């Protein structure tokens, strides 16, 4: 398609003509227009040679602009960027070392097997430089070179120089060097991870007080790789890391908390430092939740693990985790989980105060999680289940459908947890029979009727009401209805006989569900053979239920504590799961 | 019948927009944006016959430009694609290897060419040579 | 560590992107545009894991800023870097908007090259980068309610009444889709209550255009601050055209056995959670004019044929979520007319679902009375989403 | 000269910011308004330039609230450029000031009254482009007279024909049942081919609602078609397009013939048939140019002729030739031709005469489906396969669909699964094949199959199929893979729990192996799946005493007795009590034959 391609006249021809103009201002304008046209998607590859002719200019603005242009092509297609290495290598006597940094990072952008020969010498000769930014860019370029899987035997000297960069005046240089070393050391070659621990740690901790915030992040993350052998070194490291409460919203605080939790192996009987550390770890985690919603979400996901490991740190801070209206939904849910985990014996008196208020909010799923949280509080503490039941009945009387459905769902679980302890409640629930349409709430109500059947005088009518529209219902509802009717037949023989045929010879053979058919036939056979065995096989004493939901694997918990500050805690998954 | 004709670029800026069916200005902008979004996704290997609302679009690429014509679901697609190519050839011969910019500085000439070749949502004339002769005699008249 | 930095507008087009690691390609951009911006079944989260790709996304006004990674990196550090970069960009060129971003591509490339050094979030001090960055940006410059109203019990009902319009190709490609809805606030309140009503970000302020027309009593600053007039009133009206969750999905299959026979099988699938139940399901299947007779069979609901409307009417009282049902009709055609095959009009269907097809969910609603001590806790709030069907048609 | 427009456009395109562009637009608009507001009127050239500038500003998307007065004033000018620019500006910007409509109607009437072909052509173009109700009411009675005028030349006749087309499309009631029908019908014999094209389009549109009026044109059209296809390469030199004589006119004539039933006169029917196979044979000839454009142009006429043949549906030989020609297009390097051929063959698959010819290409359709890249082409191929599927080749098509599913992607699996299920429903003859196909479909893509399908397969297995051993073997061979998922787990649990005794002889299918498989499944199963597996477990308790002991330890752990869900816990309690209390007699009693349901 030669149409609209001719370069004699057009936008590309005009840009090329402007690029060759003698005045540098119009050249800069042309380069800016070229960059904009590239960004908006217009193909301006045919302008590549002329802009390369702009390399040899004393002006720095044009040189910087063409550097950004070449980096833009570097990640799009490396082959186009290869044709500029001849101009790139002019990086020896050029003043203003930021130009050297830009050049070496531009070589860092291009990823080809052909760039190794032309980069080894400039990288080697720029690491030992007086300007700190050139040292920075050399340090990051060594890591980017090590990113590929190759030997590049000069890489040994590269890593030797990188390790030598730890003893440098500028904190940012050593911070970038240690960050690059950490990024390189994820895989361990034959000669790496040397036992140069004491002096390197001393230098890192000395420089930490002067490093930039991100430098502090890098150093403290690298400290998580170290493991101590003597308690004196651990105590010194902890007491030197503790003053880390900088302006960073969570990064510095979270990484320092990671380090302190990792360096937690002492004795509280004689050393009055474990208790003091647990005491002063609270204010940082409390003040983390006064920032921004995303940072608050990350801090909450870390606090979940911190509380799960050592609950005594946040024992008396249930007030700060109260949900504000203006926070997003994820922060609300995580704060709800934190409140549930911290529901001790003494704070319930206010916790149920908050969880009752959350059930009147206009957010449906948040109210659902709030009533489920009320149920979780009831399950956790056996001494406060009566207050939880009273609150749930209060919510039930409010007559809101999305509240009532999950409230009665929770009532089913509470009745399962403490049987024959809230008998007087059930009759009230009988009033809310026609207000349930969700499968979960309907199943919960049917099961509640099935058990304690002798305490309801009109349970036969309640079951007959649902039996009419047996079809067009979920499998859970059908199975629960079958189980409840069979349970009530044994509890109430010779009054509900007509139910047995209507449920077995009509709601089993007509249904196409295989598992439901098997259940119906098994129930028919057991009832036809002898009710004596049916009573003792169906009405067996159901054991309690374990609260394993609010529990995590101790080894997995230890791994997550080893990875507090990173994405593993946010996902609550091992790093091996996402390789 | 032809619904609308568009000459676009990768930047999304419309360069020709002929509308044979009534629409509001914001409606026209929405339709142009959606057409550009649909066209720019497909590559060369993909078909040129893309369903779009209760219509379809026949489009082709020429260097830095996209040509699109919107037709009904029951019209011969290849005929309209060849009409697109014929219109492109007429423009190219009339503007002496037309470029993208020549569709802006001579937008009224583009409009009169489109009206000469397309009218009332159908194909008016198909012969390049005497269409060009008509255009030259029109240009000669002052 | 940090893979790449992307900046998008509300539409989902890549305003400006810059990748630092070669292992990330166009797949990351496509995944972030598809399953994050246009996510329907998932509750929004700042971090997203997609096929071994971690997305950190921050929304500022109407601009999405995303960081794509493939390693195990400090999440808090990445979020703080995003915040600091947003602050620096705001310092350079004021408000962060689509026009401002498009006006300063050179400066945004400058910043992404300077502060973000190959996944390493270096210093973002405004005074430190003035020497480091040379280019400078370009900046852009009571009556409806009485007094003394009293009620025995303060209450308010919200009804989000939406109507979904769709035209679908037979192969499943969505040709056209939009939702036109309104908010009805039946409020019985006493005094001069100031109401704050905050929502999610699904609404941004012959064919449909995305728009939102408010009421006179509302004010904007996200949040809606107003004073509800007594009785029943319509809070706002809106018309969205992007990211419509579809309560139903219709697959028609027609086989023309010769000219005297037709076999039409229509399968309806429910694309919502199993808890929700859709009521009043009516499927209208078009029928050829020269229809001698029909044999129509369904395993769910009831079906029949109407010669008054010349259509198969298939009524289902209720349907659950994530369920599929089918209707099968064998039609015998008498060729009274010669040739000129019958053009098939689209298959229509009407339904009602208890959830907004636009994805709108009300976040918070408070009432504050500076005259009497009662607050949002004392008032009873009801919320009801009702999404009906407008012109909901799928070609057969 | 025309220098202001170029400078203005260059300044606009060079603006660095949108605010600066808006400021420039506002400044130019204010300058134009001030110039036109002045009492001193200037020459027409300045007005023409300013109107063109206003049009360019409106084209950028800005709003213009004036400019129509001088736009109308430009129409009265005898200079052609001013009239053309004014007409274009009026066409682009629709105005609703009734006085302006009166002015433009008067100007258009004056232009039409003039004998200059260019001015009347511009007026017709403006009327066709605007096409408002007022213009229709003004010129509905005038356009046909211009159309049938013998002194009007060819270009004005084309423009008037298309203007009448537009008026009829926008105002059906203003086009009467006039006496100009004979003249417009006979106009198709004009030497100028473009006039024939315009008249053909007009007749195609008008014949949709007035068939009995334009019937006599049909035969005439056929004649022209012959004179289009029998012409040599040196004929119609003006109307040739890459060695093809008048493709668009041929297409339009074919549509016109499609608008009407087959002619009753045998002579014209024979002539059009000869033209049809002439087109087909010309398509069968090797290309005269290696360029894609000539092939596209010729295939346009080919596809339109095929569509005409389908619409007529009267010549079995023509249908067979069209089917063969389409089959030659499936193995075409291009994709547009492949898509069009697939669509046309899908249309043909609905005709009795060409059904065998469609079924002949089953192998090439399958090969095209297997080796395609675009999703749309694959979907069209699958729809064609469903349309052409029949009892003669149902097994082959179903097997090929499943084989494709083994390596297919997620963009087509839903449709493939649904079609396979429906075909197995409709064309099942022997129970063994149906059960095997359904089970294989489950094993491949159960996550997309409906619940009723695997209810029905279990039902038919239960009632009477004497293939229980084969079904159990297939289930067991399917369940030993890590890629299994929920629906396969459910159906496998039920089938095993009911017929595990038939494969107990094989040492590779020992009860311990079955239990290990099911327990491995448990790690990634949902609540109803677990309930079905527990039912299967008690079935095995009743059926396999040797494994029974190790079942009890399964039905006593914290995962069963302390399960959060009430249903699973209750099932575990019941099954543990049944296994422990009483003896094997009760479990034998609860496992009956479950006789098949009565059949009506």
């Amino acid at each position: 398609s030669k149409y609209f391609t001719t370069n004699k006249k057009g936008e590309i021809f005009e840009l090329k003509a402007e690029l060759n103009n003698e005045k540098k201002e119009k050249r800069k304008e042309a380069v800016k227009k070229v960059i904009a046209a590239m960004t908006v998607g217009k193909d301006v590859s045919s302008l590549f040679p002329d802009v390369v002719n702009c390399m040899q200019t004393d002006n720095l603005e044009l040189k910087k602009l063409v550097y950004l242009y070449l980096m833009n092509y570097a990640k799009s297609q490396p082959d186009m960027a290869i044709m500029a290495v001849n101009s790139f290598v002019k990086d020896c006597e050029d003043p203003n070392p930021l130009i050297r940094a830009l050049a070496v990072r531009t070589m860092g952008c291009i990823r080809v097997d052909k760039i190794t020969e032309y980069l080894c010498e400039p990288l080697r000769k720029c690491l030992k430089d007086e300007d700190p930014y050139v040292r920075k860019t050399a340090a990051v370029c060594v890591a980017k070179l090590h990113d590929i899987n190759a030997q590049m035997v000069e890489d040994q000297g590269f890593l030797d120089s990188l390790r030598d960069l730890i003893a440098d005046s500028n904190p940012m240089v050593v911070a970038n060097a240690v960050a690059a070393l950490s990024e390189i050391s994820e895989s361990h070659p034959n000669s790496n991870l040397l036992d140069l621990n004491p002096q390197n740690i001393n230098k890192l901790l000395t420089a930490l007080n002067e490093c930039t915030e991100w430098g502090q992040i890098f150093i403290l993350d690298c400290l998580s790789n170290y493991n101590p052998k003597d308690d004196r070194e651990a105590q010194s490291i902890c007491e030197r890391v503790t003053p880390r409460l900088s302006h960073a919203n969570s990064a510095v605080v979270l990484s320092a908390v990671k380090v302190l939790m990792k360096f937690l192996e002492l004795l509280p009987k004689d050393s009055d430092y474990y208790n003091m550390l647990l005491k002063k770890l609270a204010p940082p985690l409390v003040t983390l939740l006064s920032g921004e919603p995303e940072v608050q979400y990350v801090a909450l996901r870390n606090i979940n693990l911190i509380v799960q490991k050592r609950p005594e740190i946040l024992k008396q801070e249930i007030k700060v985790f109260f949900v504000k209206y203006n926070d997003p939904i994820y922060v609300k849910l995580e704060k709800l989980d934190i409140m549930i985990r911290l529901a001790s014996q003494a704070n319930i008196a206010q916790v149920l105060a908050e969880l009752k208020e959350y059930a009147t909010e206009v957010d449906v799923d948040f109210v659902r999680k709030a009533v489920r949280a009320i149920g979780r509080c009831a399950i956790k503490v056996e001494q406060s289940a009566e207050r939880c039941v009273s609150t749930l009945l209060d919510l039930i009387q409010t007559k809101v459908n999305y509240v009532v459905q999950e409230a009665i769902v929770v009532i089913r679980d509470i009745f399962r947890k403490y049987p024959n302890k809230y008998e007087s409640i059930i009759a009230t629930l009988c009033e809310n029979l026609d207000s349930l349409d969700e499968p979960d709430a309907r199943a919960a109500m049917i099961w509640i009727v099935g058990e304690y059947a002798e305490r309801i005088d009109n349970a036969d009518e309640l079951l007959e009401s649902f039996l009419e529209g047996f079809h067009d219902e979920s499998t859970q509802v059908q199975l629960t209805l079958l189980t409840a009717i069979v349970k009530l037949f044994l509890k109430k023989p010779s009054e509900t006989q007509e139910l047995v045929q209507q449920v077995l010879s009509l709601a089993t053979q007509d249904s196409d569900n295989p598992d439901l058919r098997d259940r119906g036939y098994i129930y028919w056979r057991l009832l036809s053979t002898d009710p004596v065995t049916a009573k003792e096989v169906v009405l067996s004493e159901k054991p309690l239920i374990s609260e394993e939901t609010d529990l995590i694997e101790p080894t997995l918990l230890d791994e997550l504590i080893c990875h507090i500050g990173s994405l593993a805690s946010v996902y609550h998954k091992p790093p091996n799961a996402f390789v | 019948m032809i619904r609308f004709i568009l000459i676009q670029n990768r930047a999304g800026k419309t360069r020709l927009a002929k509308w044979y069916m009534q629409f509001d200005d914001d409606e026209k902008q929405k339709l142009i944006e959606e057409v550009h979004a649909v066209v720019t996704v497909r590559d060369a290997k993909h078909t040129n016959f893309v369903e779009f609302r209760n219509f379809k679009i026949i489009y082709r690429r020429y260097a830095g430009l996209y040509f699109c014509i919107c037709v009904d679901v029951n019209d011969n697609n290849l005929a309209y694609l060849e009409a697109i190519h014929n219109f492109v050839e007429v423009l190219n011969e009339y503007f002496h290897n037309v470029c993208e910019l020549d569709l802006v500085f001579n937008f009224y000439k583009v409009y009169t060419v489109v009206d000469e070749m397309f009218l009332a949502g159908e194909i008016r004339e198909t012969s390049q040579t005497k269409v060009l002769k008509q255009l030259l005699m029109l240009q000669s008249l002052e | 560590m940090i893979g790449g930095l992307f900046i998008y507008n509300h539409k989902g087009e890549v305003l400006i992107s810059r990748v630092y690691r070669d292992d990330i390609g166009r797949n990351a951009v496509d995944a972030f545009r598809v399953n994050v911006i246009h996510a329907r079944q998932q509750v929004r989260s700042p971090v997203t894991n997609i096929a071994r790709t971690s997305f950190f996304h921050v929304k500022r006004s109407n601009i999405w800023l995303a960081a794509v990674t493939k390693q195990n990196v400090n999440a808090a550090m990445v979020f703080e870097f995003l915040y600091k970069m947003c602050d620096v960009m705001a310092a350079y060129f004021g408000k962060i908007s689509e026009e401002n971003i498009k006006n300063n591509f050179v400066l945004i490339y400058e910043l992404l090259d300077e502060i973000l050094d190959f996944g390493y979030p270096q210093n973002s001090e405004t005074g430190a980068l003035k020497t480091f960055i040379t280019q400078q940006g370009i900046k852009s410059q009571i009556g409806w309610r009485r007094e003394g109203i009293k009620y025995r019990r303060n209450e308010l009902f919200l009804d989000v009444l939406e109507s979904v319009n769709l035209l679908m190709s037979p192969q499943g490609q969505v040709l056209s889709a939009h939702v036109s809805g309104r908010v009805v606030m039946k409020s019985y309140l006493s005094g001069m209550p100031e109401c704050k009503f905050g929502m999610n970000d699904k609404i941004v302020i012959s064919i449909a255009i995305d728009d939102c027309t408010f009421h006179q009593c509302v004010r904007l600053s996200r949040s809606i601050s107003f004073i509800p007039p007594d009785g029943e009133f319509e809070l706002m009206r809106y018309r969205t055209t992007k990211d419509i969750i579809l309560p139903f999905r219709v697959i028609p299959l027609v086989r023309e056995v010769g000219r005297t026979k037709l076999e039409v099988k229509v399968v309806i699938k429910s694309n919502f959670k199993p808890s929700l139940l859709a009521q009043k399901i009516e499927v209208r299947i078009p029928t050829p004019l020269n229809t001698s007779g029909v044999q129509v069979i369904c395993m769910k609901g009831k079906a029949k044929y109407k010669a008054s409307e010349n259509a198969i009417v298939w009524k289902i009282k209720r349907m659950a979520g994530m369920k599929e049902s089918q209707i099968s009709a064998e039609i015998e055609l008498l060729p009274t007319n010669d040739k000129k095959k019958w053009a098939r009009p689209p298959i229509s269907m009407n339904f009602e679902v208890p959830f907004a097809p636009s994805g709108l969910k009300v976040r918070y609603l408070k009432v504050f009375e500076p005259k009497l001590n009662y607050s949002d806790h004392d008032v009873i709030k009801w919320v009801r989403y009702i999404g009906r069907s407008g012109i909901y048609e799928t070609r057969c | 000269g025309m220098r202001g427009l170029a400078v203005f456009i260059s300044d606009i395109r060079n603006c660095k910011s949108k605010e600066a562009e808006i400021k420039r637009i506002n400044k130019e608009l204010a300058n134009i308004r001030s110039k036109f507001k002045g009492d001193k009127a200037l020459d027409g050239y300045s007005k023409k330039k300013y109107v063109c500038k206003l049009l360019f500003i409106f084209l950028l998307g800005h709003d213009i609230d004036f400019g129509h007065m001088e736009a109308v004033n430009l129409l009265s000018s005898n200079r052609y450029t001013e009239k053309q620019i004014g007409y274009l500006f009026i066409s682009v910007l629709v105005n609703s000031n009734s006085e302006l409509i009166r002015l433009i109607n008067n100007a258009i009437k004056n232009d039409l009254a003039s004998r200059n072909p260019t001015f009347m052509g511009l007026a017709l173009h403006c009327i066709a482009n605007v096409g408002s109700r007022e213009m229709a009411e003004a010129f509905a009675g005038e356009i046909p007279k211009i159309l049938v005028a013998g002194d009007t030349m060819d270009s004005v006749k084309q423009s008037a024909a298309l203007c009448l087309l537009r008026l009829y499309r926008t105002s059906p009631d203003l086009v009467p049942m006039g006496d100009w029908t004979s003249r417009v019908v006979h106009l198709l014999n004009d030497q100028h081919l473009g006039v024939v094209t315009a008249a053909t389009s007009l007749i195609t549109t008008l014949a949709q609602k007035n068939p009995e009026e334009f019937k006599t044109s049909v035969s005439l059209a056929v004649s022209r078609l012959s004179r289009i296809v029998t012409s040599a390469s040196t004929d119609l030199q003006d109307y040739t397009y890459y060695f093809v004589p008048a493709p668009w006119l041929s297409v339009k004539l074919l549509r016109l013939l499609q608008c009407y039933p087959p002619p009753e006169d045998p002579a014209v029917r024979g002539r059009l048939t000869e033209c049809l196979e002439t087109i087909l044979n010309k398509a069968q000839e090797p290309p005269k140019s290696k360029k894609v454009q000539h092939s596209n142009a010729k295939n346009a006429v080919l596809f339109e002729a095929i569509s005409l043949i389908i619409h007529h549906d009267s010549e079995p030989n023509l249908l067979v030739r069209a089917c063969n020609q389409l089959g030659q297009f499936l193995q075409h390097r291009e994709t547009n031709l492949r898509y069009l051929a697939l669509e046309s063959m899908c249309t043909l698959a609905s005709s009795e005469f060409s059904h065998e010819a469609v079924k002949t290409h089953i192998e090439t359709v399958i090969n095209a489906l297997k080796t395609e890249r675009d999703v749309s082409v694959r979907q069209r191929a699958v729809d064609l396969l469903y349309a052409m599927c029949d009892r003669s080749n149902a097994q082959q098509i179903v097997a090929e669909m499943l084989s494709y599913l083994e390596t297919a992607d997620y963009s087509i699996r839903e449709e493939i699964v649904l079609k396979v299920a429906i075909l197995a429903e409709k064309y099942a003859v022997d129970y063994t094949w149906y059960v095997d196909t359904i089970l294989n479909l489950i094993r491949i893509a159960g996550d997309y199959v409906s619940e009723e399908v695997w209810y029905r397969v279990i039902q038919i297995v239960i009632n009477r199929d004497d293939v229980q051993g084969y079904a159990a073997k297939t289930v067991f061979e399917a369940l030993q893979a890590p890629a299994c998922h929920e629906n396969l787990v459910k159906v496998g649990g039920y089938i095993l729990g009911e017929f595990g005794n038939l494969i107990a002889g094989d040492p590779r299918s020992s009860p311990l192996i079955q239990f290990n498989l099911l327990h491995s499944k448990f790690h990634l199963c949902s609540v109803p799946t677990r309930a079905l597996l527990l039912s299967t477990y008690i079935k095995f308790v009743n059926l396999f005493p040797e494994v029974k002991a190790t079942i009890q330890d399964v039905l006593r752990s914290d995962s069963q007795l302390k399960n959060a869900d009430v249903e699973l816990q209750q099932r575990a309690v019941e099954y543990l009590r049944l296994s422990t209390v009483a003896s094997t007699d009760i479990l034998a009693t609860v496992l009956e034959e479950m006789p098949p349901f009565p059949e009506r």
